Formats: C-alpha cells, structure tokens, sequence
C-alpha cells in the first residue's frame, strides 16, 4: 500500500465509443506533398481536397477514432480508416460550406464538392 | 472500436466505477454515473471536438441555448453526488450539469448546453470539482486573509470586524449602522463572497434591529459582549422578525445561567451554534450538548480538527495567550482545565462522523486558521476510516457516503443555515458559478483555479514572464475577475431583506451582486444534508465523557496526519 | 510549487534568521528583529524536523541567551509564536521569554 | 565660445553626427538633425534654465501656448527619423516636437511649446525615447503579465483571454457578448492600453458580428476553434463591415485545406498573420508564405527570436509541453517535426532584415514572452549585422536604417495593422503621450520610466525610504499614473465603432478613454513602414529550405546574444 | 540593479532551494515543494553557468532520487519547467519525470 | 519582528548578493545585477557593524575588480547608493565608481 496521492483505481472492462453506429472503411490516400492530420469530429466528406476517396462514403460520417484524436496522412501516403455514424440532428454547417444542411442531401453535397475539386466525387 | 478503462480515465477523466485517491488520504470516491455519450466526449485543443461545424455549434447567437463558460469532464463532488458531467455557466450562474457540445452531428446534448461562438472553455477531464467553501465563522481581522482562503478553496466569507480592533479580534462583529456601512464599503475591494453580522446584544430591540436595516446579513452573541438570556432573547427575536440568523457562542463562565438556561433563554427558536465542542468557547464544559438538540445548527472551528497528539498542548498554550491567562492564578489554571478537553476534542471527532455535526468554520485569525476549514475536514474524515472502518452505509469499497457528509460541512449545510443556498453551497442548476478545480493530488491542500460567478479569480500558476504558464515558480495569484470593475460582477455582497428594500445599496454606492438572505428561521438540524441526527448528547461534569444512546464516545489522537508534510513549504 | 500565501511569507523569515546568524557568527551581539527572526526559524525548522510542540517550547527558551543580544532586547520579547506544519498538521507554538 | 563634442553630450545628449551604442550591440544610431538653438538647451534645475523670466515663460496662463510637461533634449528613435528634439504634452497627447522654453529671450521656440507655470520637466538628456511598443499577439492568462510588459517598453496590449481557462491559454480570445463584457471592466485596473479580440468562428455572420457590437476591437482566427475555410470567410465578410482586424493562426495539420485554401478563403482581403514563421502554429511546413502576398500583414512571435543554438532544443520540448506531445507515439512525433523547423527559424531572421515580415509581437504566456518583444527585435537586428553586414541603404557607418525598420515592427506597423495608429505606435505630434525613456546601456532591456497619456506609468526606481530615489534596490515599480482614477485618464480601451456608437462604456460604466478602432481593410502590405515588401516566398516541401528570387535564404544560429547575461539576475 | 518583476519572483525559487537543501544536509526526506526549489533552481544556476538546454535536460533526471524525497513525491512530479537566461538569451527547460 | 517596508524590500538585496557570491565562488565573472547586489549589501552589513560613511565610501571601491566581472560593467556602474541604519541612525552612502 505505497500512497501515490490522486492516484486512479479504473474498474475492470472497455468502453466503447459510437455504441451501436454504423461503422464503414474506406481507403484515403494523401495526393499532396504536405501532411494532412484529421480530427474525430470534422465531417469527413469535408475534409482536404487533396484527400482522394470515395466522398460519397464521408457523407453523414466522421472517423471512429476516441474523441479528440486525429488520424495522420503524410504525404503520398494511401492508408484505410474507419468511419463511424454523425449523430444529433445529422446537420453540417460551415467547415468546408459542402453541406450547410441535412447530411440527407448527397447529390447537392456531391455537386458542391466535384465543382469545388474535392477530390473523388465518382 | 474500445479503450481501456486506463487510457479512457487518462484522456477523459474517470467514468461510472472507477475510483480517486483524495490527495494522500486512504479516502476513495468513486463515478456514480455519467452525463456523455462515449465518443462524443468534449474536448479543446488543435485537432479536438470542440471546432466551428463540430463540436462547436457555428449557427447560434449566444441568446439561442449556447453558454458563456463549459467546464468538460469534470468530476463532481457534491452532497447531491459524485458524478461525471460537463458544467455550462451562463451570465455567472450555473445553467447545466450534463452534456456540452453541438446537436448538429451529437448524441446526448443537454439542449441549453450549446458550445458556440461565445463559449470559453475550462478542460476539467481529471480533475475534481466542488463548490466553493462556505466559511460562516469569519473574523474580518486582516485582508491578506482573503488570498489565504482563496488557496483552500473558500468563496464565501460570513462574520463580522472592522479591522485589528480587540471587539473585531475576538467576536465575528460589525456593531452599529456605522462600522457596517463602512464594511460594506471595504468589502467592494475584497475578491469573495461576504456577509456581516452584527452585534447581538441589548435589551432593547431597536438598538440591535438598525443593525439589520443598515446592511447586517445576521447576528453573533458573543459571550465578550454579554451572553446573558436577555441579549440572545432580543436577537432571536430580531432574527424571527428579519429573516436572518443568529451564531452563538455562549457564556463559558455560566455567570448568568448553565447551558439549560441558555437553551431556555433560545425557547426552541433556531441558532447557529459556533465551535459547538467549546474550545473556541462556550459553557464549561457541557456546550457540545447543543449539537443533539433539533433547533441547532451545530458548527465546529478549524484547530480542533481533528484530534492530534500535539493538539492539547497547543490549545493550553493558544488559550493563555489569546485570554492573557497567569500560569500563577490558580483560577485562570481552572479555567483553561474546564475549557479545553481532550474528552471533548475525541468526541468531536466521533460526531462529525455520526452526521450530529453539520459544519465547519475557520474561526479565522481569531482562534482558526482562515484557509484549513477543506483541509482539516477531510483529515478528519480520513482518521475516523482509519479508527472507526468505512461507515456501514458504504458500498462497493467506496468512501462516498462518508465523502458526501464531509463536503456538505463546509459547502451546503453553511448556506442552508445562513440562508443563502439560494445562490450557494452547491453545484446544481440555477446556482452561483462558485466553483473550485482540484488537481486529486491536490485535492482538500491547494485548489487548482478558483472561479467566482464564472470567471477565475484564483489560480496555482506560474512565472508570468513565460512562453507558457506552467514554468517556476508556481503560486497562487489573483486573476483577472478580482480587476477592475469585474470584482463587482463575480462577488456576491449578501444583505437582509430591510436594508435591501430601504436602498442601502444606492445609498453606500454598492456595485457588488446583492443577495438576499432568507428562509433561516424555519429550518433545524433535520434540514442538514447528510448531518441531521438529533440525540440525548450527555457530558459527565466530573469526568468530561461524551455519551450518545448511553455510549461513551472516544479515540485516541493521531501522530500524523496525510494532507500535511508531504505538501507544505512551511 | 504551488506557493500559498504563508509559505511565500514565512520564506521571509527563514531569509532573516540566516541574515541574522551570519551577523552573531562575525560577532555582533543581535537586536529586536534579529532575535526574533532566528527563534522564529528554530521553531518552523523544528516543526519540519517533526519535533513536538512541548519540545519546542523548552528548547527555543536556550537559543539565545542575554549575552547574544543588545541591552534592553531580552525584555522587548515577551513571547514568540509562530505555527508550523508538525507530522499532525499545522500547530502554534509561544516561547514565553525566550531570553534571559 | 564653443563647447567640444563629448562635453557638449554628456550636458545635454548627443547632437548632429554624433553615434550611440544600443545596449551592448554592434547597432550604431546616429543624431540626423537637432531641433536646438545652440545655447538656448533647455534644462531644468538649480541654476538652470527653466526659471521664471528665463527659460519659463511667467506671463501665459496654460490655455496660451504652455505645455503640461517638456521633455528636454530627447533623442528620439522612431520610424520618422532618429533625431534631437524636445518633445512637449497636452491633455495627454503630444502637440509639439521642437524647441521648448520662452520666447521672450530664446531664440528657435516652437510657437505651442512654453515652459509656463502649468509645465512639468522630465530631463531626457543622454535618453533615448521611443514609443510605447504595441504587442498585437497577447493572452490575457495572468494579471501580472502586464508590470513585465511595462518593464521592456510596452504600452499597448491587443489579443483576448478570460484568465487561465484552456481556451484562452491557446488562443487571443474573449468569446462572446458576456465574457468580453467581463474582460471590459477587468480592463478598467490594467495600467496599459487594451484591445480585445473576439472568437472568429462561426458559419452564421450573427454569432460573430455581436461580439463587435458587445466591444471587441478585432477577431483571431485559431486552428483549435476550427480554423476553417468558414470561419475564415465568415470573419472577413464580419471585419469588412465592422472595419476591425482578423489575426489568423491557421490550420497547421492541412485538416480542410493546405495554405492555398486559407488564402482562396481570404480572397484578397486584409489579414494579420500571426507567428508567420509557424513555430507558434499554422499550414505545414509553408505557412510563411503568407509573408509574400500584398493583403497580408505579417507578424514573428518573439521564441524564435533570433535562431540560436538552444532555439530547437528548446521548441521541440516546449511544443510537447504545450501540445502534451508523447514520444512514443509516431503521429505525435512526425507532427512536431513537421512543426519545428531550423530552415524556417532560420530565414525567418532574414526575412525580418529584408522588411518582408513586417512586426513583432509576444503570443505572451501561450507560446511567447510577454517582456521580450523589444529586447529579441534588438537581437534579431544585431544577429543580423553580424551575418549579413550594414544593408546597402547604410551611410556614415551607422545603423539608423536597421534601426528604423526594426523599431518599426513593435511601434507603428502593430499600430497601423489594428487601426489604431491614429492614436498610438509613434512620436508624432497629435499622438497620445505613450513615451518610453531608456538609458541607452539598458536599451531595449529595461525601460527607466514609461509615460501612459503625460504621466509617468512604471519606473526603474529605489528605495522608497531614502533621502533620494536611486539607493538600492533599484526596481520596476509601478507609479502614480496606475493610482486610484488616474489609471482611467492615462490608458485606452480600444473599441470597435458599433459598440462605441451603440454606447457600450456608458452601459458597462467604463471610465477609460475610449479609442476607436478604425482604417484597417483598406492597407496592405505597403502600408508597413520599412517593412513593404511582397515576394514569391518558395517553402521545398520536402527540404523546407525557404526561396526568394530563387536564392535559399539560410544562416547559422549564434551561441551568444547581446542583451542577456550581462543584465539578468535569472 | 533594476530588477524585473521575473528577477524578483525567481530570487524566492534560489531561497527555497537554499531552505530544502539544509534540510537535506540534515537528513530529511524532502517533499513535494522543496523537491520542485532544489530542482528549479538547479536548471536556473545551470543556465547561469553556460551549460545548454540539452545538457540540463539530462542532469535534472539525477538530481535527487527516490531515497532523498517522501513517499509519493517521484510520483506527484510529472515535470519541473523553468525559464532562465543562457548565453543565448532566455529558453524553456523541461526536466521530464525527474525523480525516479 | 515589527517589519517596515524598507526591512522588507533590503532583505531582497542580502538574498541577491548571497546568490551572487555563491556564483562567484564557482568562478563566473558577475554581471551588472551580481555586482550591484554585492557592493549593496557588502555597505549595509558595514552600516551594521558600526563602521563610518567615510570607511564604507573607501571599502566600497575595493569589494570586486574588473577581473571579477564581464566585459563593460565597470563601465555600466557609476555609482553605488544605500541607506542603512548606522549606530547614529539612517545615513545614505554612495560608492563612486565602485570597480575599476
Ligand atoms: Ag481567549
Ligand atoms: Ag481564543
Ligand atoms: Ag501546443
Ligand atoms: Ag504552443
Ligand atoms: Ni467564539
Ligand atoms: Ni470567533
Ligand atoms: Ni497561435
Ligand atoms: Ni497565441
Ligand atoms: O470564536
Ligand atoms: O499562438
């Protein structure tokens, strides 16, 4: 019984972040020359144009990664994450002005990115 | 996808089981529950959740349920419980315990919990956090006082003096409308909360009662006054008229009655009952008695607590100089021996533990130390574990019953008996934003950041000439809510209801917060949260021994104490 | 560090008690605040030795004795007092007459 | 009769020709011209000059011509020129930068500068005096940042913070209505001029544009609220209207767009650059682009300042301190290396000497030294010297074109970037009296005496107990003008002009001046006095070797700086 | 001398250090305050010294051990942080985990 | 101990000059501060021991040599001022060009 002062006792088990979401991989691959790190909580769908993925699989969806972390894409680097469900009212506004709406309206949001050149838009 | 329980409680703070060492205690609390959504933590930082389009509503006008202040991840402890939630403050009050961030893309947002474009943010993921300290014995002796409250974790100061004046040096007292107007004048500069009494003495009403209508948020009869049945019969009668409280610290010499005459003299009317085990004060030697009674609201002062081996010999030596006692009169040897009691002191103890003690009190600068009222609360709740075992209502190898009694001494059960838990004492929806962070380490020793109706007033930090804050040397500093004209808006000046409808604000120029003080005089101990036993309390007058349910109540005293050597420069 | 208050003052003290040593040590019989200063350390660096209270009030009688000090400074101190943190928390200690 | 010159400069300062040593610097000043008639100096003392009938004029009452105070033979150091002048003040401002004294017998009197009954003497023979520097990157995170700024010549703090909550320790940010209102009354016991920023984050104009109403002077644009092409877009179309500044701290991780995207989000229009080099944040590696584009006003944080040979050691560990940085995660390290960079550090000192980054500025307590603005703009320019040789534009062997580009960064560029310039940021008549004295073997490290409005503000002052001021110890000490309401009529909150127009002192009962922000959409990068120059800044993505006129820009960091050891106790 | 409001605060740091280390000579496990002076002012007196910021980052680790400090103390100090003025000017030192 | 505020504030002067001493020891050529702080307190402590303004004003000039600090601070000092309590009171000593 060595005192370390504040000192944490967790209890046994896990926790599972986005419990009973949809969960979907896709492959991102980083066209640029300059690295690309992304949080848990921007629509994904929104994210780098230089990031080329199926972007119609980003819609509605962020990274299933714990709240606050990042996923990391260096330059040229190709690599598969996972993505979890946006919950709440499923609204976007701003970040990247691709949705400003419900997530519900794919074809707009996909229209907004092929023109502004995110690409991946199939 | 999961994370372990260890690098969640290391990210996020702890969740629902897991258990917080309190500093270098043996107490343990543990999560009852928590308000998030796993995975939609709050967080703010470079790459975190709480960004425009995110975590971060971009839509609302701060009018639209968005808040001035979220505190993320904090670990409540609070006699309504010990939980994880974010805390939302809005215009200095509290308006949300529960889950802060943007229902745009979250599960769970507590509707007017919104981060928008005019939230600060607070990170308290691993950090414990309280109300803020409610201090009802309060001597107004010397305002370096104020920081020293600040660092252990005190928002509140309620008593009575004019300065290093001998009336002010021993009884918590403002006397007359004079000495309180220009108190309520001092008090527009001092960084916390405060409250007047005046003086509860006289055999007419209006002498006392002006005290009231001139801004006195209550009364203290102090024996160095006169504690004669006339003078605590006038001012409880003032108190029933004015919706205020009255402390009492009784007459030790029994000159003009013995306790009974003094209960008697109170005829059932509700009394704060100050440093109820009567080394601060109070009749030889049977005043604990009080602390059993349904009417009292019992008290206790800060160096009696707890029972340590050093303790009596300080308190022989405390009481001779602060009384100018002569080892060579063999009446003031009697005295000291009829005052302080080791009988008593053990039983104090053991009463805080029982819930028959509902408070604490410094006695600051007086006969207590202004910033050990959090302190020297948990050292006692950490011995009684230690020589009485977790109490029986105890579950799951917690110390969260016993952690709930303990922190409604110096947070709740003070305002409930003041009148003021309209604005304080707590951490619950439509209160003050009185709130103290702590690092556990810390816990109950040195508070982390001190806020005052939501903006920092106090903080442990470091050197101001930094790139960052953290480095050498690290102190506790005033912030920017105790500056300029913001002292007014984070500090709350609590009045009675006459002076408050007589304008005495605008006539002294006050521009402090007002609250108001009631619903004093129809509560009891049954109103104490976690602390409401009433009992036959006997103290043999012979021998000293405290008796409850015909049990004598002792223990023995501590060599040391955690919370002490391990934290201190001096 | 996480200074408090007091600890920030009492640094003061333990900082004159030093001043003062080195002023007994080049042979200078001490004044008022010089005395007062080095009984007053002794005590709080007794307290962190983890010596009682009682001990302290015997020992800090023999610290100084009238012969370290000017004429007239044995009968300005009437008492010194100062509270420490003990192994049992913080707790005063008075020195009644510390020099004769 | 004549006087020889080393005579004739240690009575009265230095005169046409003569040199001057900054500190203990290779920097050479020199006298361009003098405003004196030689033989009618103006000085003050037994004997001296300025007495009634002589050099004091004994007719004019204030209102005729009379100054309230002279600065007698000031060596002046400004963007306008290094020359010899007195300099007179009026109802705070400065009217008059010529010859004082009495025409009745002086010839060369500038007609509004009378030494008259109503004039105060400050003796600035052998000063120099520069203006108040104006920091446009601050934190408020600790009260007791703002006597160190004091300390090394700065007059003015811009940037945002509530104390330290962690939103304010990232970011110069007061969010929304409530909290700006707050830091608007604490601003009212700051000795120092203010001006407060407002979160510019948002998707909707509403939530952004009430924050300038409520009293912001300006927005910061801040990776960790979402730096995004929204809330860049958003904040611009706000600043437009309201014609106040946005500082950016861009999106450093290239999360919704690389360096390309932030500027097509700006669209040509006016912006503040923050810590442009992108050590203190922004686009990875290339963020100093930015400092070639004619919209852009370009600010260094003061760390960087100059590259020495701790400099990367240092902000590789002060990034994982601020950042909590693990070095056992890959991420973490590839982040900071991509982050740190000595080609950038590097060519950074030598865009600050080629006038392509135009300020300085703090970034005081979250990444940067709230006293150290003045004394690393001094070493950048000497490390410079050293390296690179006088600049062409040199002549006579002195430094005065160096000296008035880099004095510049913390002076007048600041101040025309914020829209303040009007008011403060130079010694120009009709300017507020903002001076600072400096001795110049302290030059650049620590002010003798700072003027706030014609009142002496802060102080490098002894023993208040002495016969005289200069025994020991001599410190910074804080002076009459931040006493009782004099701090109100000596400093200015700046404010937007809606908030102005819509009566927000008069509601918040704000006693200081009132500044207008005003003038800052309509400048660019030509508008930097000294510091005008746009270029195709090339930044290798994979060398990071930093490009202009496809020449490399590197140097080696030095070991030893002026300005250091031989000043500071610590 | 023309102290700075720094100069000022960072001379308490140099006291406290001279109060833990007589209390080290004198044979007491140090806690968590006097910990932090002693090793504080070490990285200030190291930067005094000429030494680099690499090196006192190296050094603080072995300043004092586990056997010199209370029970809990190595625990309770993730870190020590000081800013001090080396030859080139001032610079941040962060001694990581300096007490195992 | 009855602290005014000059005793307060003076204690600051011993606490620098003893800093300052400490690093000479070790062999650093003292800086601007360093030096100041060690005349400083050196006329004080003299003040104390009884010594006359005539003496301190002779000595003061023989406390530390060029040798005994960096380049140019003989020449930033032009004088050295205290005030100290003499056995005949509060006198001010000034110390004209203390190191050459
Ligand atoms: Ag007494
Ligand atoms: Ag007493
Ligand atoms: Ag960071
Ligand atoms: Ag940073
Ligand atoms: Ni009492
Ligand atoms: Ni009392
Ligand atoms: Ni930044
Ligand atoms: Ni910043
Ligand atoms: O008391
Ligand atoms: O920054």
């Amino acid at each position: 019984n060595y005192i370390v002062p504040g000192e944490y006792r967790v209890a046994e088990g896990e926790i599972e972040i986005n419990a009973g979401r949809e969960k979907t991989t896709i492959r991102v691959s980083n066209t640029g020359d300059r690295p690309i790190q992304v949080g848990s909580h921007i629509h994904f769908v929104e994210v780098n144009k230089e990031l080329l993925f199926d972007r119609a699989e980003g819609i509605g969806r962020r990274l299933n990664i714990p709240s606050g972390t990042a996923a990391r894409f260096e330059p040229g680097e190709e690599m598969e994450v996972e993505l979890t469900e946006l919950g709440g009212n499923r609204e976007v506004f701003g970040i990247s002005d691709l949705t400003n709406g419900s997530v519900d309206n794919k074809e707009l949001i996909l229209q907004r990115a092929k023109e502004l050149g995110y690409k991946g838009v199939e | 996808m999961k994370i372990n329980r260890q690098q969640y409680a290391e990210s996020y703070g702890p969740t629902v089981g897991d258990q917080v060492r309190l500093a270098d205690t043996d107490l343990w609390i543990e999560v009852e529950k928590d308000y998030t959504t796993y995975g939609d933590e709050a967080n703010f930082g470079g790459g975190k959740v709480l960004r425009e389009g995110m975590g971060e509503n971009g839509t609302y006008t701060r009018t639209e349920n968005v808040l001035d202040l979220l505190l993320t991840n904090a670990l409540i402890l609070d006699y309504t419980g010990i939980y994880k939630a974010d805390i939302g403050v809005k215009d200095g009050y509290i308006v949300g315990i529960g889950k802060g961030g943007n229902p745009d893309i979250m599960d769970g947002v507590t509707p007017n919990m919104i981060v928008g474009t005019a939230t600060e943010v607070i990170a308290a993921e691993g950090k414990i956090v309280t109300a803020g300290g409610i201090d009802t014995h309060v001597h107004f002796i010397n305002p370096d006082q104020v920081d020293v409250a600040l660092a252990n974790g005190i928002t509140t100061l309620f008593g009575g003096g004019t300065g290093p004046a001998e009336g002010s040096k021993a009884t918590t007292v403002t006397p007359g409308p004079w000495n309180i107007e220009k108190m309520l004048k001092s008090t527009e500069g001092l960084p916390i909360n405060v409250g007047i009494l005046g003086k509860g003495h006289g055999s007419s009403i209006a002498p006392i009662m002006e005290q009231i209508d001139a801004g006195a948020a209550g009364l203290k009869i102090h024996e160095d006054w006169g504690a004669t049945p006339a003078s605590i019969d006038r001012s409880l009668t003032v108190a029933d008229e004015a919706d205020v409280q009255v402390a009492i610290h009784s007459d030790t010499l029994n000159e003009a009655g013995f306790l009974e005459d003094t209960l008697r003299a109170i005829n059932g009317r509700v009394i704060h009952s100050f440093h109820v085990e009567g080394a601060g004060g109070g009749h030889a030697p049977d005043i604990m008695a009080m602390a059993g009674h349904p009417n009292v609201l019992p008290s206790s002062t800060n160096p009696t607590r707890p029972f340590t081996v050093n303790t009596i010999d300080e308190h022989l030596d405390m009481l001779m100089v602060c009384h100018h006692l002569k080892q060579n009169i063999p009446e003031d040897v009697a005295f000291a021996d009829s005052r302080i009691r080791p009988e008593t002191i053990a039983a104090e103890d053991i009463l805080h533990d029982l819930g028959i003690i509902s408070m604490m009190s410094t006695d600051a600068l007086a006969m207590g130390r202004a910033g050990e009222m959090v302190l020297r609360t948990w050292q006692t709740a950490d011995k009684m574990k230690k020589q009485r075992g977790p109490l029986a209502e105890e579950k799951n190898g917690s110390d969260n019953f016993r952690a709930k009694r303990y922190v409604s001494k110096y947070t709740i059960n003070p305002a409930i008996a003041q009148g003021i838990a309209h604005e304080v004492g707590s951490i619950e929806e439509g209160k003050f934003a009185d709130l103290v962070l702590w690092e556990p380490k810390f816990f109950g020793v040195k508070a982390d950041r001190v806020i005052k109706g939501g903006i920092i007033a106090y903080a442990q930090i470091g050197d101001p000439s930094a790139s960052i804050p953290t480095p050498q040397p690290v102190m506790g500093r005033r912030m920017y809510g105790t500056v300029g004209d913001l002292i007014h808006d984070t500090n709350i000046t609590f009045m009675s209801k006459s002076s408050i409808q007589q304008g005495v604000p605008a006539k002294l120029g006050l521009k402090r917060r007002i609250g108001t003080v009631k619903n004093c005089r129809n509560i009891g101990k049954k109103d104490m949260k976690w602390n409401d036993v009433t009992t036959d309390i006997d103290i043999n007058p012979e021998t000293y021994e405290v008796k409850v349910d015909g049990e004598v109540l002792t223990c023995e005293p501590v060599k040391e104490l955690p919370m002490a050597q391990r934290y201190f420069l001096f | 560090m996480h200074l408090n208050p007091a600890e920030k003052e009492k640094l003061q003290i333990f900082l004159a008690s030093e001043l003062a040593l080195k002023r007994k040590a080049r042979g200078l019989k001490l004044n008022y605040p010089e005395a007062v200063a080095i009984i007053t350390s002794f005590i709080m660096e007794g307290a962190r030795d983890g010596k009682t209270v009682a001990m302290l009030m015997e020992e800090g009688k023999h610290v100084l004795t009238r012969d370290d000090v000017m004429e007239g400074v044995p009968e300005m101190i009437d008492d010194i007092q100062a509270e420490a943190t003990f192994p049992d928390g913080t707790k005063l200690v008075t020195v009644h007459n510390p020099i004769s």
